[PDB]
């Protein structure tokens, strides 16, 4: 359920074309926000 | 059921406005850019006048086209007087200068959202009314600080108590740098040169028993904390200096929220008065001063003239600002690919604010008290 | 006050294309003290 | 790619970029990578 | 500020179901647009 996403401290982005809903994570978003090799977390 | 639900709610009142009423607006055209410029002219004798045209009366260029400037010293003026010989070949060659003033306009706004479930299954059925009342009131509040922050930042007349010169200098550790009766009158004297005119006429005196007569003064906006220091303030003759408002209420007219008057200032208390919190000195052994947030807290004393606040309104029809609201009630209005059910609402408030501070001779004196 | 506006009024051999301007203010000051005993002066060191 | 059909035919979904303009295309690992609280829940490939 | 995001070059989308904005980076977009272990950028 969608409420379970928010309860996990998780935000979610809608998809216009063919996804419907894509769940977006803070590690993922921080990964997703990156110009080059410099701005990714130590885990990557 | 275990309790009775009283319907009427306790709602906080809105802080009364004190600064937005004193500003005058200047319309800014739409199609053109986001800045307004002015050309302020200075007197020839004023020391602000700097110019290359400076040939000495009896000689060559001396890089001073303001004659004696603003020296006001009898040991200087005779030497720099435009003495001219019989042969009128060359003279002072005075120059003139204009000052460019630049004013910017910025954008600010709000938004908040609510779900249909929140409005429907809530204990109180007046949730919508309370939200919009709280939202618009805060927009009124925020606008006030926008004005006040700029006015505090821009003030040519900035007197510091004692021997202090900067915010960091102020402390309550030793001899606390506080407002003195001597300090207040000098600020008026400095304001007496020009700009700020005499806000109010002098009070002649009405037939009563206790009434006193006060001189023409200019409104000085003060925070509530510093009011006590102004109250117990000894004059040179060890008598009172804070003339209470009641002692001239019968004679003259009254400005809103007045407490009293000192010399050439009528004290105005503003509930929402911003302060330089924790910007003084480190509080090692703070002798019970309310001014304590990490360091000593510096409080202002503001005296706005009548020519030092030009608020620029982009499209505001003769107002400091307009609020532009947009309500999208849950339902069909908010049906889209994101939410194909419409269980979301939205309200956003947008506005445009800007100030100029032309002729910056407003008075802002600091104080660390209480 | 003498004001030579740019144009013909300032056309000369130095500047055939008269472009410069001028404005000069001159006066004679003068001062006579008939009765100096009626003038009174008090000197003072100001506070702060 | 060539058209908006190609990404959908490829299986990759496509999200509309509101601030900046464009169409960010999301794949299965990209979404599975993106949905991650901490280092623990990343694909075996990373 | 949002302009700093755009001026940097990073785009941004809108998080509808809870949250504000997530900002898309260049590497992240390439990372995000990967099917298998041979379609993501070299760094990751």
């Amino acid at each position: 359920d969608v409420d379970a996403i928010l309860a996990d401290g998780k935000q979610a982005v809608a998809v216009k074309h063919g996804g419907g809903l894509v769940v977006v994570g803070e590690l993922g978003a921080q990964v997703l926000a990156a110009k080059d090799v410099s701005e990714l977390p130590d885990g990557v | 059921r275990l309790d009775y639900y009283y319907k009427k709610a306790l709602v906080d009142a809105a802080k009364e406005m004190y600064f937005g009423q004193l500003a005058e607006v200047t319309n800014m055209p739409k199609n053109m850019g986001k800045q307004i410029k002015l050309y302020h002219y200075v007197p020839l004798l004023d020391d602000r006048n700097v110019n290359d045209q400076g040939i000495d009366a009896a000689g060559a260029t001396i890089a001073n086209g303001n004659l004696y400037g603003s020296s006001k010293d009898i040991g200087t003026i005779p030497s720099k007087l435009p003495a001219l010989t019989e042969n009128g070949g060359r003279v002072n060659r005075v120059g003139f200068t204009r000052i460019q003033l630049i004013g910017s306009i910025k954008k600010f706004g709000f938004f908040y959202e609510w779900t249909q479930e929140a409005m429907d299954f809530d204990t109180d059925e007046e949730l919508d009314s309370h939200l919009i009342q709280e939202a618009v009131k805060g927009a009124n509040e925020i606008t006030e600080d926008q004005l006040q922050i700029d006015l505090l930042n821009g003030a040519g007349v900035v007197r510091y108590p004692g021997a202090a010169t900067s915010n960091a200098d102020m402390t309550g550790e030793g001899t606390a740098t506080v407002v003195t009766y001597e300090g207040l009158v000098k600020m008026g004297i400095t304001l007496n040169d020009n700009l700020c005119p005499m806000q109010t006429k002098l009070i002649a005196g009405s037939l009563m028993t206790d009434t006193r007569t006060i001189q023409g003064a200019r409104a000085l906006y003060i925070g509530s904390e510093l009011e006590l220091q102004l109250r117990k303030m000894k004059d040179p003759f060890d008598n009172a200096a804070f003339i209470p408002v009641q002692q001239y209420a019968d004679a003259g007219n009254l400005l809103k929220g007045e407490i009293g008057s000192i010399a050439s200032f009528r004290v105005i208390v503003v509930p929402k008065m911003l302060k330089w919190a924790g910007a003084g000195a480190t509080v090692t052994t703070n002798p019970g001063y309310y001014a304590t947030s990490g360091k000593y807290d510096v409080f202002p004393m503001l005296c706005v003239g009548s020519g030092s606040f030009t608020t620029i309104g982009f499209q505001t029809d003769g107002k400091t600002v307009k609020f532009t609201t947009y309500t999208k009630k849950p339902g069909i209005e908010t049906v889209s690919y994101a939410d194909p059910y419409g269980e979301m609402g939205l309200t956003s408030i947008k506005w445009y604010y800007g100030s100029l501070i032309l002729r910056p001779e407003w008075i802002a004196l600091f104080k660390t008290v209480a | 006050t003498y004001t030579k506006k740019p144009g013909i009024e300032t056309v000369s051999y130095a500047d055939p294309y008269g472009e410069m301007g001028l404005t000069s203010i001159k006066w004679y000051y003068g001062s006579l003290i008939l009765r100096p005993e009626w003038i009174a002066l008090f000197k003072t060191v100001a506070a702060m």
